[PDB]
């Protein structure tokens, strides 16, 4: 829940600051909003490339080092490790 | 392409069909894709005598859990 609101805001965040930032290159706003006209399902399945890193997802650090924190608990519940 | 930019983005979406994509998401993308090597420890215990000599068994060697 906490997890999905925050990168929720986020996604708003990161499309306002497109939304008032589009006049500077039209084409560069067509690359940007790639993440906005791609089906639902494939936004959180690309916004999720925390792991590794190839790192091609624009969630902020901050947001990325909360499930990278939650994982490891998790690991350690299953335990595996 | 109007429409292509205005499909409603995941800050649309209601929360509960957010984290209903989160969940299956996630699997896929961590979940699945985590490795951890087992295989070569689990069937090095399962081949051990663990006592048995030692176990007041008086006969032929007992199958071990492998076997």
């Amino acid at each position: 829940d906490d997890f999905v609101a925050k990168l929720q805001d986020n996604q708003r965040f990161r499309y306002n600051e497109v939304m008032q930032a589009l006049n500077m290159s039209a084409a560069l706003t067509a690359r940007k909003t790639k993440e906005f006209r791609s089906p639902p399902q494939e936004q959180i399945n690309m916004l999720l490339n925390f792991k590794d890193d190839k790192s091609e997802c624009p969630c902020p650090e901050e947001i990325r080092d909360q499930l990278l924190d939650f994982h490891e608990d998790l690991m350690t519940h299953c335990g595996i490790e | 392409v109007v429409a292509c930019f205005r499909m409603a983005p995941l800050y649309n979406l209601p929360r509960h069909r957010a984290v209903n994509l989160f969940l299956q998401g996630y699997e896929k993308s961590w979940i699945e894709t985590e490795e951890h090597y087992f295989e070569d420890k689990l069937i090095e215990d399962l081949a051990k005598p663990g006592a048995e000599p030692p176990e007041e068994d008086e006969g032929t060697k007992r199958v071990d859990p492998l076997h």
